[PDB]
């Protein structure tokens, strides 16, 4: 008989019929704007590639901070409101160092991502006055690293959820990249061909030419600790497209 | 997007609550200050024209903040009282720390910080008071300062806040002997300005609150002008405009 | 803009039109839901425009098993050719930035058929009301200038209360007394538009805040019956047969669907 | 005609009814089917892992809580992980103070109170996750299921999550013969109950079933992937 | 789903009061910063000359420490607050990690302060963008740019405020090796860039520069007026 | 309408609607009767078996709040259980401070004011349940008190709360409860419960009894089972 | 934070009407009438008496424990009218405040000071943003030492005043008229031209004669200054004294 | 929603949406944004030039259109298996959802209002849309697809899925045997449906409602089918709730081989997006 406006996506802590926090899954809608990131976790190691999307030549490429070192054995990729990524990464680094301090050991990747998720999920509890978010974060993360269980990769999005994923792409073209991934991905991947295939997909989903400055990627494998790729090695691996 | 909460940016960048705060100023009594080579004056229109009022004591819009510098107000007079009290307290605090009278910019900035803190984290009405500061310090000599409810401020050589502010400032821009005027030449200029910004009512000493600041013998003097001096200044300007015919 | 059910023009030569406005609490739409149900008014035409968000239902006025499959859309026009009564029903809400095209397309149609009156049942916010309305009755009325010479004596013999007129530009103190009805939806924009067209319209509205507006709906329809006597005036003491009004078939469960079997 | 009343949890509908709680129920219907039947000696939790992503390891329905208490979540992951931490804290404190395993039937009451507190205050939302608690204590197995309505029930078998009505019907049809079952038959019954929820085109593979058992002498042990081959094998076709 | 109440994501995710403080710096005075080989330049226009105003108090080129100097655009009061906080932070860092603070560190601190006023429905965002420039202890020039959101991308030559892309996209085609080799050569770059959007001449075009290890030195209309001296530097040697 | 979104709001005719929805909320739950007789008070509820999967004893509604005090609720199970927990703390506090058991008339006033204290604030919402406190002591005999969601506390000879309180009250009025013992009252309680119960909509309920009084040494107890079956039968042949 | 000030002239407590009248306070006054009960209090020069209805719309209810006459302290008693829960809460507040006064000042609180304290507490509710006025009005009585017998009345607005004889409830205005005609006419009211006055007022305004089960009487006299609730017999005695002539 | 700080006025929302507040910078930005939110038919490989409505250019006899991802899966498997379907084009839509130029290389396992017609008989058209069309684009969409001169020799069948929580019945929704099927027909749709008609309080309000209403006004026979399912994402039995539809005359000429459609359902369900894992 009658149709009415009915707003349940405005305030946090509000359940729509079908029982879902629209407010949080709007923060999921925010990742759709950040740069595309690819993480491939092979038995030989794990690599993290990401487009950088420089706006103007006057911008220093090294300033754009899309892959960070949580510790010597955890690498992270950002996508979304990097203003939030800066506090999440700070939490991750502080937690890893606290764990190493208390427990004379290297913190496993799963526990790192679990602690970072613990920083999330404090969306609305403003009765707890000190320094809450009052909102979900706006960033989706890709924790890559090596630990007792071999190399592992984890994806977490602004819902406090993680999975021991591998070949998970996040960013504006995340689902198209994932569609390419599953049919390109394989269990027995040498780290070289993992980087190869990842850069091929990142190629097709780009704006600009692909060169050493448009993207930048890092790998961790049991051999060496966290390792960025320089302008040198980026050109060195893109000679062959 | 609209006029609420004093903590929302409209979809066009403009803090509408503060823009409305700088609207109550456009209704209070006209207040102007002029900087001269040898002193500073701070004239104001005392709009309590009702005859049953008493207690002409030293002020209704011209407060004294410390041994050196004085203040004037415009807008919601209760918030002006709160701000003047806070200014006096800040000046005394600085004097307590460094055992020297506070430089005028120090106090002006200290107050503007509070006034801006109310146009930010809050949920409370921003202070709808625009002030004027006159004072001295060894660092720059005579100084004049303005303030808005926005927390903004600036040093002015000659300004005016309140009713008819635009015409007063236009006349002051076109009328000022910038950098080479004495004191009561600026007093004559101020009388001319107020004569520009009258209501229908011609001004008299019952409608003016001129106050002056002076650098003498190592001590700073803030004497509010009494009846006779003001009426004599008024006759002087009156004859001057008469022969200006 | 009108589209009929019988591929013909009903030819509303002088029919009086009763009109809703999408208003706070949907009180006008709900009241004319009542009048349509009670007068058993037949469905004669469709009002297809690109202004209403679309909606479909199955004859929300279904009185019999036979006609209960009768598809209905967001806007149809109902009528009673026997007693000079034609009613429009707007059920859904208005598309954004689209009240203009609907209003003058609709009044273009109204002028085309040569209808006499476009009486509108509306509603207004209960926090509009300053002290005067709080101490007064919750009903008001508006007459267009052509209404202002016609049944004028009836309205202010019936002891009614004129629309409150607020300052039209509160920035200045020199403006007129000017029309300001918020929560009227298209009430004001229809009224001033018809003033420009000089077309006979009446506007009868109640001050409301939303909730279960069934009491508000009977209040509005009895307010209408005070002037129209569409339904057999009260005679001061039925006092038992409170159901003088058809409750339409779609006036079933309103607050929701039902109680989950896990709480109480 | 109830749009004003279904936004905040501290607003009664004019029908004697809190719509927000009933909307918190609807989160449980968005998880995945999970079954918690029990026998005279043991209690099990069969859950179906989410095949909504691909190539990424499925989520972790069954959660360790203590040596004698385990849980299965069928709601918001945030609230689930927030409640499991509180559960672990309660069990740890109970063993710290009294040096005894916390009885299940008191931990469940503590859950009820803690989840009721937000249901009444402004600016909070009900815990949108439904639990399935398998435990063993001095009085043998228990299966408690929790709702977002801060209402806990003592169940001899229950299923919560998407399409769980099929599993509930099946369990209701086979509840009598649950008390006398060896562990094998109990797990097979639970697997069948989980199976009757799935579309007939897919079968319970080893990569989406997460049996976890506690009982008399067996600690709460979670059986993840391929390790659930012994339980899953021998399961007849539908 | 609207502009309203910062802590809300749009159905796309465009949490809007930050999107507006982002656009709040489109009405502030244009600011430009170009980083040279041995000099960092910092130029701001002042098209609010207001002749009877003491040019000293409205000054926008603030200093944060011996090695860091700051410009901004937008709401001046918020700028004063953040500048006070940044100065206190610089001194506090020199108190605990005793060294001159890196331009990186103070830029990150300012960005973090700006970001911290974006959660907590609470506060309103700062409505300014900053151009942190200076020399670091290892001896290299830096140039940074913050936003109300909290992003702190570091550039080589910048522009914020009114006429943002106008200045920036002029400055796309003019930054080169033969623009930072010599100092006054670097200076003339910023002057021309500002003249592209200037209010028709050196009307209080508040320029301040900084060479290595010495100080912030606000160039002022000297007896020579290096301001004008360079205005018709270019306006003579344009042909 | 419009005046019913918060407890801190009086309707124009002077009625706090958001406590009258709560008093109208309990009509969603099944009935609960408690009768006071010479020796003690006996409760009884039309406990609903939501499904056959539930254990015999889940969703109890006959909580013990102290040794000598009982409680039967109706309404939201969660809020009623929370109030039962709150009352359990009043009795403990009174015992710890004054040594002896808490008087029932005092306990019903300690808790009623609490339910009321949630009915005058905009932040919290009123409790959506009603309950009956029962007790017996040789000093003061048997007492029975009822607390509506509004916080009104009155003592009753016969009480009934739930979706069919009216029929239950009508049937209770047919006993001389002042002249009977619990042994003969339990039979009548079962009779009332089956008489008031509406079977058409609510098959598969579980009659649940409890008494406290002289014959149990003044300690609250669920009824020993064999008595429950004799009452079950007695209610059955009568029907 | 809180739900927020409901937007509207009559939506909320602290919001002011255009001619400056709090509305939720007056709706609180019209919330007294809920229940239908009315109360009357009169005083002679050596006794104060409060009389109220005892309407029990059921027979299951223990009539002994249903009441509206509460004893604040041993010398002070009150009758509450309005919504019951708020009435009993305010009785708790009164008892606590009266005990605290004796603790802090060493002598029994005079009736006026108690009524003033509770009026102060209740007014605070009319100023914040989620507290709500208690829809219940108090009528205290007592003898202090010398000030005389006193009958006071609070109200949700926070007002309180002295009364020679007062009333509250639904049938209140007519009771006020009858009681005014009473006081105009003859005012010894020793102990009998008392309570027959109150019972006669309550009846003549309400209905035909009461019978002892519907009336609840508490008295304080100068030579017996302790709140005594009259039993069912002596109330009936006064009832026949009405009938007996 | 409101009440950000203590004591703020809330201004309770209006269910009728009357709180809308009824200047070159606003007008020009209004023009450009309104230009953004446009549905544009594309004769692709020419990419443009459909000023005439698409159904006003080709003759139509039977029109089947599905709305919602479950419906598009149902059509793409059970219907789109037997024959051969050519692309007449697609519709380019941007709105609050389906962003970043939702039209792509067709991303083979994806569709967004893409139209197909049979190889043997081009007059039978199938619109395969899985995007949410906002209120401001639905009528423009109808005009572009249909036109104002509907050749009434065609028949139209529309299918969509709705969450079971929207159903209005006296008993609780957690008691209805979801999923269930209900049908809405115009008066000129002579056939009785294979599922019971939608009840009185219940309601349809989206693009499917727009299409059904447009068919209503112009006497066009049409049918609306609802799959009131308890899970809104892609799932098998939710789609298979549409199985009875495959039986009525309106589609009997298109269904030939079922097990092929079943294995297609399996594959497409296994090869869908990676929707965020929150448990919702």
């Amino acid at each position: 008989m009658f149709l009415t406006r009915s707003e349940y996506d405005r305030g946090v802590n509000t359940f729509s019929p079908e029982g879902r926090l629209f407010q949080v899954e709007y923060a999921i809608e925010a990742i759709k704007l950040g740069s595309t990131a690819i993480g491939i976790q092979t038995s030989e190691g794990v690599c993290l590639a990401v487009e950088k999307r420089i706006t103007s030549p006057l911008m220093e490429p090294s300033s754009i901070e899309k892959i960070v070192e949580i510790d010597a054995h955890i690498g992270c990729a950002m996508s979304g409101l990097i203003a939030d990524a800066k506090t999440l990464i700070d939490k991750a680094r502080v937690e890893t160092q606290n764990h190493w301090f208390t427990y004379n050991e290297t913190m496993t990747v799963e526990s790192v991502t679990q602690a970072v998720s613990n920083l999330a999920l404090q969306f609305g509890e403003e009765d707890a006055d000190p320094g809450a978010m009052s909102r979900p974060f706006g960033v989706a993360l890709l924790f890559g690293g090596v630990d007792e269980k071999g190399p592992q990769l984890f994806h977490m999005d602004p819902s406090g959820t993680f999975v021991q994923c591998d070949a998970r792409a996040i960013g504006s073209a995340s689902e198209g990249a994932q569609s390419s991934l599953q049919e390109v991905y394989h269990k027995s991947m040498t780290l070289k061909e993992a980087i190869k295939s990842s850069l091929i997909i990142l190629k097709q989903v780009m704006e600009e030419k692909l060169n050493a400055t448009n993207i930048e990627l890092a790998t961790v494998q049991p051999g060496q600790n966290f390792h960025m790729f320089t302008k040198e090695e980026l050109e060195e691996v893109i000679k062959d497209i | 997007r609209y006029d609420s909460r004093t903590t929302i940016f409209s979809p066009e960048g403009r803090l509408y609550q503060v823009e409305y705060a700088m609207e109550a100023i456009g209704h209070a009594g006209t207040c102007l200050g002029i900087l001269a080579n040898d002193g500073v004056l701070l004239a104001a229109e005392r709009r309590n024209i009702h005859k049953l009022l008493d207690e002409v004591f030293f002020s209704e819009k011209i407060y004294k903040l410390n041994e050196d510098m004085a203040c004037s107000v415009a807008g919601i007079t209760s918030d002006a009282n709160v701000l003047t009290n806070e200014l006096r307290l800040i000046a005394q605090r600085y004097l307590l720390q460094y055992q020297e009278p506070i430089p005028c910019e120090q106090l002006v900035t200290a107050l503007c910080d509070i006034k801006q803190a109310y146009t930010q984290f809050g949920g409370k009405r921003p202070f709808g008071v625009s002030l004027l500061y006159i004072g001295w310090d060894k660092h720059y000599g005579f100084q004049l300062y303005q303030s808005d409810p926005s927390g903004n401020y600036g040093g002015w050589k000659a300004t005016c806040i309140g009713n008819n502010s635009a015409a007063a400032v236009s006349m002051l821009k076109q009328d000022y002997k910038e950098g080479e005027m004495t004191l009561k030449s600026a007093l004559a200029l101020a009388i001319k300005v107020l004569n520009k910004t009258m209501d229908v009512s011609k001004l008299s000493a019952e409608k003016v609150e001129i106050a002056t600041l002076t650098r003498e013998n190592g001590k700073t003097v803030i004497r509010v002008l009494k009846q006779k001096e003001v009426e004599q200044l008024i006759k002087k300007h009156e004859e001057e405009e008469a022969k200006a015919e | 803009m009108f589209v009929p059910c019988g591929e013909s023009a009903p030819d509303l030569a002088g029919f009086t039109l009763l009109m809703p406005a999408v208003s706070v609490g949907n009180v006008g739409q709900l009241a004319m839901d009542l009048i349509i149900s009670t007068l058993n008014m037949s469905k004669i035409g469709y009002f297809y425009t690109d202004c209403l968000v679309p909606m479909v239902g199955n004859n929300p006025y279904a009185t019999t098993e036979g006609n209960s499959t009768e598809l209905s859309i967001n806007a149809e026009v109902y009528s009673l050719p026997s007693r000079k009564l034609v009613a429009l029903q707007l059920r859904s809400i208005f598309i954004k930035y689209k009240s203009k095209p609907f209003c003058e397309k609709l009044l273009s149609w109204v002028k085309s058929s040569g209808c006499a009156r476009v009486i509108v049942l509306s509603s207004s916010h209960s926090y509009q009301r300053n002290d005067l309305q709080l101490r007064s009755t919750p009903f008001r009325y508006l007459l267009t200038p052509s209404m202002q010479k016609s049944v004028q004596n009836k309205i202010k013999s019936l002891n009614w209360e004129e629309m409150e007129k607020s300052r039209c530009i509160p920035e200045i103190d020199d403006s007129e007394f000017c029309i300001r009805i918020p929560g009227g939806g298209i009430t004001k924009t229809l009224y001033d538009e018809s003033c420009s067209k000089e077309i006979q319209m009446a506007v009868l509205l109640k001050f409301v805040s939303e909730g279960d507006n069934i009491p508000d709906a009977l209040g509005l329809v009895e307010y209408l019956n005070e002037w129209l006597q569409i339904l057999k005036p009260l005679s001061d003491d039925p006092t038992v047969s409170a159901s003088r009004w058809k409750i339409p078939s779609s006036w079933r469960l309103l607050f929701g669907s039902g109680l989950p079997p896990a709480l109480f | 005609f109830r749009n004003q009343y279904d936004n905040d949890v501290t607003v009664w509908s004019p029908q004697g009814r809190i719509h927000q709680i009933e909307y918190a129920m609807e989160a449980v219907k968005q998880g995945s089917a999970t079954v918690g039947l029990k026998s005279k000696t043991h209690a099990v939790l069969v859950a179906l892992k989410r095949a909504q992503s691909e190539l990424a390891a499925h989520q972790k329905k069954i959660l360790h809580v203590d040596n004698h208490i385990g849980i299965s979540i069928a709601g918001l992951t945030a609230d689930a992980r927030l409640l499991c931490n509180f559960m672990r804290q309660e069990c740890l404190d109970s063993r710290f103070v009294f040096d005894r395993p916390l009885p299940v039937s008191r931990l469940v009451s503590l859950i009820g109170s803690k989840t009721q507190i937000p249901t009444q205050r402004y600016g909070r939302r009900p815990y949108g996750v439904g639990l399935l608690i398998a435990g063993y204590d001095d009085m043998g197995p228990h299966i408690f299921q929790t709702c977002p309505s801060a209402n806990y029930f003592d169940c001899r078998a229950m299923s919560i999550g998407a399409r769980s009505q099929s599993a509930r019907t099946y369990l209701e049809r086979h509840m009598s013969e649950f008390m006398e079952c060896n562990l094998n038959e109990l797990v097979k019954h639970g697997l069948r109950a989980l199976r009757e929820t799935l579309p007939a085109e897919q079968d319970l593979t080893t990569k989406n079933v997460s049996i976890g058992i506690v009982g008399k002498d067996l600690e709460f042990t979670i059986y993840d992937d391929d390790d659930v081959s012994p339980f899953l094998e021998g399961l007849e076709e539908r | 789903s609207y502009d309203r109440a910062i802590t809300v994501f749009s159905p796309d995710g465009h949490l809007f009061q930050v999107e507006y403080a982002q656009e709040a710096v489109k009405k502030g005075s244009t600011a430009v910063g170009v980083r040279g080989r041995d000099i960092v330049v910092l130029g701001v226009e002042k098209k609010s000359v207001a002749k009877l105003q003491d040019e000293r108090t409205v000054r926008k080129i603030c200093a944060l420490d011996d090695n860091v100097c700051m410009a901004f655009a937008g709401l001046t009061a918020d700028a004063r607050i953040v500048i006070n906080r940044a100065r206190v932070e610089c001194q506090s860092h020199r108190l605990t990690v005793e060294d001159p603070v890196t331009v990186e560190y103070i830029t990150r601190y300012i960005a973090s302060l700006k970001q911290r006023y974006t959660q907590s429905n609470g506060r309103r965002p700062f409505g300014i963008s900053a151009l942190i420039v200076g020399f670091d202890f290892d001896g290299t020039p830096r140039l940074y740019q913050t936003d109300p959101s909290g992003t702190y991308h570091a550039w080589k030559a910048n522009a914020i405020g009114r006429g943002a892309k106008s200045v920036r996209e002029f400055l796309e085609k003019n930054y080169t090796d033969e623009a930072i080799e010599t100092d006054d050569l670097t200076i003339k770059l910023v002057i021309k860039a500002l003249l592209e959007v200037v209010q028709s001449g050196g009307k209080n075009i508040e320029l301040a520069v900084m060479r290595r290890d010495q100080s912030l030195k606000i160039l002022n209309p000297e007896e020579i007026e290096k301001y004008v001296a360079e205005i018709e530097k270019e306006k003579e040697e344009n042909e | 309408t419009g005046y019913d979104l918060s407890a801190s709001t009086f309707s124009p005719d002077g009625r706090v609607f958001q406590v009258e929805y709560a008093m109208k909320a309990v009509e969603n739950s099944s009935t609960a009767i408690g009768i006071r007789c010479k020796d003690g008070v006996v409760f009884g509820v039309e406990k609903l078996v939501l499904s056959k999967l539930y254990e015999e004893g889940s969703n109890k509604r006959l909580f013990n709040v102290d040794r000598h005090v009982g409680m039967a609720v109706a309404g939201l199970l969660a809020d009623a259980r929370s109030l039962a927990d709150i009352a359990r703390e009043e009795a403990s506090n009174f015992r710890s401070n004054f040594g002896y058991n808490i008087p029932l008339k005092h306990l019903a006033d300690r808790v009623a004011m609490y339910v009321h204290a949630y009915t005058l604030y905009s932040a919290v919402r009123p409790f959506g349940c009603s309950f009956m406190l029962g007790s017996y002591s040789v000093n003061d005999g048997a007492q029975l008190y009822m607390i509506d969601p509004s916080g009104v506390s009155y003592g009753y000879w016969g009480c009934a709360i739930g979706k069919a309180r009216q029929a239950a009250k009508t049937e209770i009025e047919k006993l001389q409860m002042k002249e009977m013992t619990c042994r003969d009252i339990v039979k009548e309680v079962a009779k009332i419960i089956y008489i008031v119960h509406d079977e058409v909509k609510d098959k598969a309920f579980e009659l649940e009894l409890s008494w406290v009084g002289e014959l149990t040494n003044g300690r609250h107890e669920i009824v020993p089972k064999d008595i429950r079956e004799e009452a079950e039968k007695y209610a059955k042949e009568s029907l | 934070m809180s739900r927020g000030s409901s937007a509207g002239f009559d939506r909320h407590i602290t919001i002011f009407s255009p001619e400056g009248r709090l509305y939720q306070v007056e709706y609180a006054f019209k919330a007294i009438n809920q229940g239908g009960l009315t109360s009357v209090a009169v005083r002679g020069k050596d006794c104060a008496v409060i009389v109220t209805q005892k309407k029990v719309p059921d027979k299951l209810l223990d009539s002994s424990t249903v009441t509206h006459l509460f004893k604040i302290t041993e010398n002070i008693g009150c009758v509450m009218t309005g919504m019951t829960a708020d009435s009993r809460s305010q009785v708790q507040r009164a008892r606590y405040e009266a005990a605290n006064w004796k603790y802090k000042y060493g002598y029994e609180i005079p009736v006026d000071m108690l009524c003033k304290r509770i009026a102060d507490i209740s007014q605070v509710y009319t100023q914040n943003a989620e507290m709500r006025p208690l829809g219940c009005c108090m009528i205290l009585i007592g003898i202090d030492e010398e000030q005389g017998p006193q009958v006071y009345k609070c109200d949700p607005a926070g007002y309180y005043c002295g009364f020679k004889a007062t009333a509250a409830g639904v049938k209140q205005t007519e009771s006020t008229s009858f009681l005014e005609k009473k006081v105009k006419k003859k005012f010894d009211w020793t102990f009998e031209q008392t309570v027959e006055t109150a019972i006669t007022c309550l009846s003549t305004v309400l209905s035909i004669d009461f019978k002892p089960s519907e009336i609840e009487v508490g008295v304080v006299t100068v030579e017996n200054p302790k709140f005594r609730i009259l039993t069912e017999a002596e109330i009936d005695a006064h009832l026949v004294a009405l009938a007996e002539r | 929603m409101a009440a950000t700080f203590f004591g703020e006025v809330v201004k309770a929302p209006c269910r009728a949406g009357t709180e809308d507040e009824e200047t070159p910078e606003d007008r020009e930005v209004r023009l450009q944004l309104a230009r953004k939110r446009e549905v544009r038919l594309l004769r692709r490989q020419t990419k443009t030039s459909l000023e005439v409505s698409l159904l006003e250019k080709y003759p139509c006899s039977k029109f089947i259109i599905a709305i919602g991802n479950n419906a598009v899966a149902f059509l793409s498997s059970f219907v789109m298996n037997s024959g051969v379907w050519e692309e007449v084009g697609c519709a380019k839509l941007w709105n609050e959802w389906c962003r970043t130029t939702d039209t792509t290389h067709l991303s083979s396992t994806e569709a967004f209002c893409v139209f197909y017609h049979l190889k043997s008989n081009p007059s039978v058209f199938l619109c395969q849309c899985s995007c949410y069309v906002a209120e401001d684009q639905q009528y423009q969409w109808l005009e572009k697809v249909f036109g104002s001169c509907p050749r009434k020799n065609m028949q139209i069948t529309i299918l969509t899925c709705r969450h079971v929580t929207d159903y209005k019945t006296s008993e609780s929704t957690g008691s209805l045997p979801s999923p269930f099927l209900r049908a809405l027909k115009t008066q000129n749709f002579k056939d009785s449906a294979c599922c019971p008609l939608l009840e009185q309080p219940n309601i349809v309000h989206d693009l499917p409602a727009a299409v059904l209403s447009y068919c209503q006004v112009w006497k066009i026979p049409a049918i609306l089918y609802l799959c009131y399912t308890d899970v809104m994402k892609l799932d098998l039995i939710t789609v298979e709730a549409f199985k009875p539809i495959l039986s009525t005359r309106s589609l009997k000429g298109l269904v030939k081989n079922i097990p092929q459609s079943t294995e297609i359902l399996k594959k497409l369900m296994t090869t869908n997006e990676i929707q965020s894992n929150i448990y919702t």
